[PDB]
C-alpha cells in the first residue's frame, strides 16, 4: 500500500538510479537474478512500495527509464542489476538533444513523451494506493532539464492531488563541465517551482568536499557520489517500508516543511559518515550523531546553512534507541543555536524514529532542513545568466527552434522573483 | 530618563545580544544530561554570565 | 503597493488573508485593463508544437472534407 | 452487569491502548492467548465456551500499526475485524482527518460502537485515547465524539488526551490542531485528563532513575493510572466510587472539567523495600508539585476540587489523618466557595506488576484526579505559539485545501479566550 | 466544478471575464450611475 | 549571573 | 476626483469596497452563478 514509481530522464538521473536501485535491492535481499535470499521476515512484509511481482516469484522494479539518447541505457543494462528493469520501459530517441533546452522541451521532447506518458499512465493506473511519484535528473543537460521538467507538469496535470518528488542537481560555478548551463539551469528552475510537490538540490561540489574532507579517500569516483546520494535516497522512505516508533510518510514531511507553497527546496545530508581508518575509534551515540547532523559541512550543497536562518527542519533516525534522549538533543540543538533559527515559529524540528537500521550499521540519520541559506545559489545562477545573456551569446541555438527571448525574460523575472520572496521571510519577525 | 528612554529605544538590540551572548558559554551544569526540567534549562537560558 | 493595502488593512484580522488573496485578484484585471491580454489572471515549441497539431487536424479536416 | 468500551485512535492512542490491555489480561489472570488456564465483565465478554473478547475497538488510517498488533503474541485475542485500518494517512493536518478521509472510516467505527453496546446491559460510559498533536488522531477523536454524542446523547465519556510539552515538540505544525481538537472537545467531553510527555519523563528520571526512557515505560505508568481509576468497578472495597459519580463531585461547572492527574508511590525493586511505605507518606508526595503527571505547578494556582483513590491495606482512619495534614499546610490552598474539598475511595486489591517492567510490587498506592485553577498556563502558552504563526498566516494552505473554511481558526481562538475568562472569573474569591 | 474551487479560483473562473470587461468600460465612460450600469453588463453579458 | 534587567 | 486617479486608485476609491463585499459572500455562499449574483449584489448596492 501507499507505493510510489520510479521515474528517471538523463544521463545524471539513469546513474544515480542505477546505484539506488542497488542499494534498495541490496537492503530487501533480491538477488540481481530478482530472487530473494534475505534473512528477516520484515524483509518482505512491505516489499510492494517499490517493487512488483511477476510469475516465477521474481520481482521487478516499477522503474521508467527515459532518454533522447541509447547510450546510457544500452551501458546500464550491462551493470550490476541491470536485468532487473523490465525491457519495456526502456524508451529512447534516435537524435539526442545536445545540451540543448528546447530542443529536448519543444521540437525533439514533445513527440517522443507520449510513449513514455503511456507506460507512465499503465504504471499508475494498476498499482493499489498511489501515494506519489519521485524524480531524478539533472538541471545541466539539456534533454534531463527539459523532458523532466515538461514531464512534470503532464503528470501534475493528471494527478493533481498526488504527491511529487524531484531530487534535481544544479550546477555549480565551481566544477562546471557545459559552458551552456546557466541557460537551462534558469529556464528549468521557473517551470519546477510551479509544479514539484517537493524539491531536493544536490551539488557535484558539495559531494567532492564532503569526499575529501570527512572521508578522506584520495580518488573519488562518481560511484562515491552516487553511492551518498543514494543512501540520502533510500533514507527518507525507510520509514514507510519498515516499522517504527513514529511512522512519517511523504506527505507528513510535505506539512510539516512547507509553510508556503513555493517554498519547497530542500536541502539535505547524511549521517554517520567516517574514514575506514577511523572508523574503529567513534563510537555512535545519538549526540555523536546529531552533532555530525547539522554540521555545515555536511550539508549536500554548497551553500552555507550560518549564512541565514532555518525556518524549519527534520530527522529521520533509524536503528532502536530511546525517544527521550531524541528529544531532549533536539530541544538542545535548538536552544544552543537560537540565533539560526527564525523566532516567530517556535518548536520548527521535526523528528521520527523507525526501528530497522541500514545494513552493516546500528544508527544512521537523514536531514532534511528548509532554510533561507538557499538563496545563494539562484543568485549565482542569475548572475551567470545575465552576464552570458546580456549579449545575446549562445541565443540562436535556442531562438532557431521555436523559442523567443521573450520566455528568458520570463524566466529571470520569475526567478528573481523567487529569490527576493524566499529571502523576505528571513527579515521578517514578531 | 533620558537613560531610560535609550535603553527602551535599543531595547530590541540588547535583548538580542542578551539572548546571542546567554548560551554561548560552556557550562558543565547544563551539558544535556541532567538537567532534569525544562524551566531549568528556561531559567539558564534568561541568564547571562 | 499602495490604495490596495490601505483597503485590506480596513478588513478585520479574520478575513485579511482572503481580503489580501482578493487584492492580488484585484491586481488581475487591473494589469487586462492597464494593458489589453485576457490571459494573464492566473498563475519556437509552442509555436512549432500548436502549428503540427493544427496542420494534422487540418489534413484530418481536409479528410473530412474528402468524406 | 457493568461495561465499559475503550476507545484507541491514532498512533499514541493504540500504544497507549496496548500498554493498558497487557495490564488487564494480567490483572484478570487471562492469557495472551485469550484462554483462562466474576470481576472480567467489565472490560470483557464471555464468548460461551473458552476465549474472552476485549470491549476495545483500534482506528487508525496507517496501517503500520495495526499489522504490527496482528502478527504480535496478542493476535489471537481481539476479534479480526474491530481493527479498523485506513490506507491513506492524515499526515498531521487535521483537516484531513476530519473532513477527507476519516468521514469515509467513520461509519464503519460507529457500526462497530452500536454492534458493541448491544451486548452489553449496564453500560457505565465510554473511555476515548488520542495523542492530541496528530492529524488523524485529533481529528477522529473529535469526529467520533461529536457522532456518539448525538447517537447516545446522556452516556458519560472520558478522554485521555495528550497534549504537547511546553518547550518539548516533535512536530512543527502540532498547536494548530491542538487548539482545533480543544475546540472540538471543550463542548463534547465529559472529563479530560492532561497527559503531557515532558512531566512524566522527568518522573521516570527522578525515581525509576532511567536515563533512556521510551515510549513503554510511559505508556505503562498510564496503564497503572487508567487500571487504579477503574479498580472499583471490578473489586470489593470499603468506600466505592463509580464512574457516573464524577461530575457532581470534580467538575464545579459545566465549562471546566481539565484537570491533571498523579500517582504514587513511584519506586524500583532495588531500593522499594528500605522504606516502610506509609499511607501518610505516599499521600505526601502524591501532592508534590514535581509528581504532576502534567507539566503545570499547583502552586500557581487555587485547588476546586480532589478525587483520589487508594487500593491496598489502607484503613480509612489513617486516610483522615493525612487529609488532615494536607488541610494544615499553608503552601496548598483551596478555593474560597469550596470548604471541603476531597473525594476518598479505598479498594482492597493492590496493584498489579508486569513482569520485565519498571515498577515494583507494593501493598499500597494512591491516584489522585485533581481539579485546579492553574492549568490555564498550558492554555495560555499554547494560545501565544497559535498566535505567533497564525498571524503571518503560515502552514494555512494546508488546511485550506482540505476543504476548513478560513474562519474556523479564529472561533476556536475566541473559544480559548473564553475559556482563559472564565477561569480567571471563577478563581476570585467572593 | 465551480464548487470545489477555492474562493480565489471561484471568483477568476467564474465572474473574471466579467468583472473585466464591465470594469474597463466603467473606468472608459465614467458613468454617473456604476453601479446601475455595471449590474446591466452582468445581465446583458450572461 | 544576571537576568535581562542586571544586563542593562 | 476618481476621473484623475491612476487605475488602481480609481478601482481602490471606486469599486473595492463593494468588489470585497461580493467576493465575500461569492467565497462564503458558492452559488452556481457567481456573476449573476455579483452583477445583482452591485446593483443592489448603490
Ligand atoms: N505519550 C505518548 N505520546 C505519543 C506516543 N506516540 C506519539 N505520541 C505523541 O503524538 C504526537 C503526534 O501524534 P501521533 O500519535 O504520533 O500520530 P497520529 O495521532 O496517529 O496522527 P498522524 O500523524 O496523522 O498519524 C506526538 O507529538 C507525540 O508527542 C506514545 O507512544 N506515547
Ligand atoms: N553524480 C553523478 N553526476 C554525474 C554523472 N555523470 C554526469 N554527471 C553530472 O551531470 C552533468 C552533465 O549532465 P548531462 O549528462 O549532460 O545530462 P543529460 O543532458 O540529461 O544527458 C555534469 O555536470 C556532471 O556533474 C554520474 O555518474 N554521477
Ligand atoms: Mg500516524
Amino acid at each position: 500500500m501507499r507505493e510510489i514509481v520510479h521515474i528517471q530522464g538523463g544521463q545524471c538521473g539513469n546513474q544515480i538510479g542505477a546505484k539506488f536501485w542497488e542499494v534498495i535491492s541490496d537492503e530487501h535481499g533480491i538477488d540481481p537474478t530478482g530472487t530473494y535470499h534475505g534473512d528477516s521476515d520484515l524483509q518482505l512484509e512491505r516489499i510492494n512500495v517499490y517493487y512488483n511481482e511477476a510469475t516465477g516469484g521474481r520481482y521487478v522494479p516499477r522503474a521508467i527509464l527515459m532518454d533522447l539518447e541509447p547510450g546510457t541505457m544500452d551501458s546500464v543494462r550491462a551493470g550490476p542489476f541491470g536485468q532487473l528493469f523490465r525491457p519495456d520501459n526502456f524508451v529512447f530517441g534516435q537524435t539526442g538533444a545536445g545540451n540543448n533546452w528546447a530542443k529536448g522541451h519543444y521540437t525533439e521532447g514533445a513527440e517522443l513523451i507520449d510513449s513514455v506518458l503511456d507506460v507512465v499512465r499503465k504504471e499508475a493506473e494498476g498499482c493499489d494506493c498511489l501515494q506519489g511519484f519521485q524524480i531524478t535528473h539533472s538541471l545541466g543537460g539539456g534533454t534531463g532539464s527539459g523532458m523532466g521538467t515538461l514531464l512534470i507538469s503532464k503528470v501534475r496535470e493528471e494527478y493533481p492531488d498526488r504527491i511529487m518528488e524531484t531530487f534535481s542537481v544544479v550546477p555549480s560555478p565551481k566544477v562546471s563541465d557545459t559552458v551552456v548551463e546557466p541557460y537551462n539551469a534558469t529556464l528549468s528552475v521557473h517551470q519546477l517551482v510551479e509544479n514539484a510537490d517537493e524539491c531536493m538540490v544536490i551539488d557535484n561540489e558539495a559531494l567532492y568536499d564532503i569526499c575529501f574532507r570527512t572521508l578522506k579517500l584520495t580518488t573519488p569516483t562518481y560511484g562515491d557520489l552516487n553511492h551518498l546520494v543514494s543512501a540520502a535516497m533510500s533514507g527518507v522512505t525507510c520509514c514507510l517500508r519498515f516499522p517504527g516508533q513514529l511512522n512519517s510518510d511523504l506527505r507528513k514531511l510535505a506539512v510539516n516543511l512547507i509553510p508556503f507553497p513555493r517554498l519547497h527546496f530542500f536541502m539535505i545530508g547524511f549521517a554517520p559518515l567516517t574514514s575506514r581508518g577511523s572508523q574503529q575509534y567513534r563510537a555512535l551515540t545519538v549526540p555523536e550523531l546529531t552533532q555530525q547532523m547539522f554540521d555545515a559541512k555536511n550539508m549536500m550543497c554548497a551553500a552555507d546553512p550560518r549564512h541565514g536562518r532555518y525556518l524549519t527542519a527534520s530527522a529521520l533516525f533509524r536503528g532502536r534507541m530511546s525517544t527521550k534522549e531524541v528529544d531532549e538533543q533536539m530541544l538542545n540543538v535548538q536552544n544552543k543555536n537560537s540565533s539560526y533559527f527564525v523566532e516567530w515559529i517556535p518548536n520548527n524540528i521535526k523528528s521520527s524514529i523507525c526501528d530497522i537500521p541500514p545494513k552493516g550499521l546500528k544508527m544512521a540519520v537523514t536531514f532534511v532542513g528548509n532554510s533561507t541559506a538557499i538563496q545563494e545559489m539562484f543568485k549565482r545562477v542569475a548572475e551567470q545568466f545575465t552576464a552570458m545573456f546580456r549579449r545575446k551569446a549562445f541565443l540562436h541555438w535556442y531562438t532557431g527552434e521555436g523559442m523567443d527571448e521573450m520566455e528568458f525574460t520570463e524566466a529571470e523575472s520569475n526567478m528573481n522573483d523567487l529569490v527576493s520572496e524566499y529571502q523576505q521571510y528571513q527579515d521578517a519577525t514578531a | 530618563d533620558t537613560i531610560n528612554i535609550l535603553l527602551r529605544r535599543y531595547n530590541k538590540i540588547l535583548k538580542n545580544v542578551f539572548v546571542k551572548y546567554s548560551n554561548t558559554g560552556f557550562s558543565a551544569q547544563f551539558s544535556n544530561k541532567n538537567v532534569n526540567s525544562f524551566d531549568a534549562i528556561k531559567e539558564h537560558n534568561s541568564l547571562i554570565s | 503597493d499602495l490604495g490596495l493595502k490601505l483597503a485590506v488593512s480596513t478588513i478585520g484580522y479574520r478575513d485579511r488573508y482572503t481580503a489580501e488573496q482578493c487584492a492580488y485578484c484585484l491586481d488581475d484585471i487591473i494589469k487586462s485593463i492597464e494593458t489589453g491580454d485576457s490571459n494573464q489572471a492566473f498563475r519556437v515549441i509552442k509555436e512549432k508544437k500548436k502549428e503540427e497539431e493544427a496542420q494534422e487536424e487540418a489534413k484530418k479536416k481536409y479528410e473530412e472534407k474528402r468524406l | 452487569m457493568r461495561e465499559v468500551i475503550s476507545i484507541h485512535v491514532g498512533q499514541g492512542g493504540i500504544q497507549v491502548g496496548n500498554a493498558c490491555w497487557e495490564l488487564f489480561c494480567l490483572e484478570h489472570g487471562i492469557q495472551p492467548d485469550g484462554q483462562m488456564p466474576d470481576a472480567f465483565n467489565t472490560f470483557f465478554s464471555e464468548t460461551g465456551a473458552g476465549k474472552h473478547v476485549p470491549r476495545a475497538v483500534f482506528l487508525d488510517l496507517e496501517p503500520t500499526v495495526i499489522d504490527e498488533v496482528r502478527t504480535g503474541t496478542y493476535r489471537q485475542l481481539f476479534h479480526p475485524e474491530q481493527l479498523i485500518s485506513g490506507k491513506e494517512d492524515a499526515a498531521n493536518n487535521f483537516a484531513r482527518g476530519h473532513y477527507t478521509i476519516g468521514k469515509e472510516i467513520v461509519d464503519l467505527c460507529l457500526d462497530r460502537i452500536r454492534k458493541l453496546a448491544d451486548n452489553c446491559t449496564g453500560l457505565q460510559g465510554f473511555l476515548v485515547f488520542n495523542s492530541v498533536g496528530g492529524g488523524t488522531g485529533s481529528g477522529l477523536g473529535s469526529l467520533l465524539l461529536e457522532r456518539l454524542s448525538v447517537d447516545y446523547g446522556k452516556k458519560s465519556k472520558l478522554g485521555f488526551t495528550i497534549y504537547p510539552s511546553p518547550q518539548v515538540s516533535t512536530a512543527v505544525v502540532e498547536p494548530y490542531n491542538s487548539i482545533l481538537s480543544t475546540h472540538s472537545l471543550l463542548e463534547h467531553t465529559d472529563v479530560a485528563v492532561m497527559l503531557d510527555n515532558e512531566a512524566i519523563y522527568d518522573i521516570c528520571r527522578r525515581n525509576l532513575d532511567i536515563e533512556r526512557p521510551t515510549y513503554t515505560n510511559l505508556n505503562r505508568l498510564i496503564a497503572q493510572v487508567i487500571s487504579s481509576l477503574t479498580a472499583s468497578l471490578r473489586f470489593d472495597g470499603a468506600l466505592n466510587v463509580d464512574i457516573t459519580e464524577f461530575q457532581t463531585n470534580l467538575v464545579p461547572y459545566p465549562r471546566i472539567h481539565f484537570m491533571l492527574s498523579s500517582y504514587a508511590p513511584i519506586i524500583s525493586a532495588e531500593k522499594a523495600y528500605h522504606e516502610q511505605l506509609s499511607v501518610a507518606e505516599i499521600t505526601n508526595s502524591a501532592f508534590e508539585p514535581a509528581n504532576m503527571m502534567a507539566k503545570c505547578d499547583p502552586r500557581h494556582g487555587k485547588y476546586m476540587a480532589c478525587s483520589m483513590m487508594y487500593r491496598g491495606d489502607v484503613v480509612p482512619k489513617d486516610v483522615n489523618a493525612s487529609i488532615a495534614t494536607i488541610k494544615t499546610k499553608r503552601t496548598i490552598q483551596f478555593v474560597d466557595w469550596c470548604p471541603t474539598g476531597f473525594k476518598v475511595g479505598i479498594n482492597y486489591q493492590p496493584p498489579t506488576v508486569v513482569p520485565g517492567g519498571d515498577l515494583a510490587k507494593v501493598m499500597r498506592a494512591v491516584c489522585m484526579i485533581s481539579n485546579s485553577t492553574a492549568i490555564a498556563e498550558v492554555f495560555s502558552r499554547l494560545d501565544h505559539k497559535f498566535d505567533l504563526m497564525y498571524a503571518k498566516r503560515a502552514f494555512v494552505h494546508w488546511y485550506v485545501g482540505e476543504g476548513m473554511e478560513e474562519g474556523e481558526f479564529s472561533e476556536a481562538r475566541e473559544d480559548l479566550a473564553a475559556l482563559e475568562k472564565d477561569y480567571e472569573e471563577v478563581g476570585i474569591e467572593t | 466544478k465551480f464548487q470545489q474551487l477555492p474562493l480565489r479560483d471561484y471568483y477568476e473562473s467564474s465572474v473574471t471575464q466579467v468583472l473585466l470587461e464591465g470594469l474597463r468600460e466603467l473606468g472608459a465612460k465614467r458613468p454617473e450611475n456604476p453601479i446601475q450600469f455595471l449590474g446591466k453588463f452582468l445581465l446583458d453579458r450572461d | 549571573s544576571f537576568d535581562f534587567q542586571g544586563f542593562l
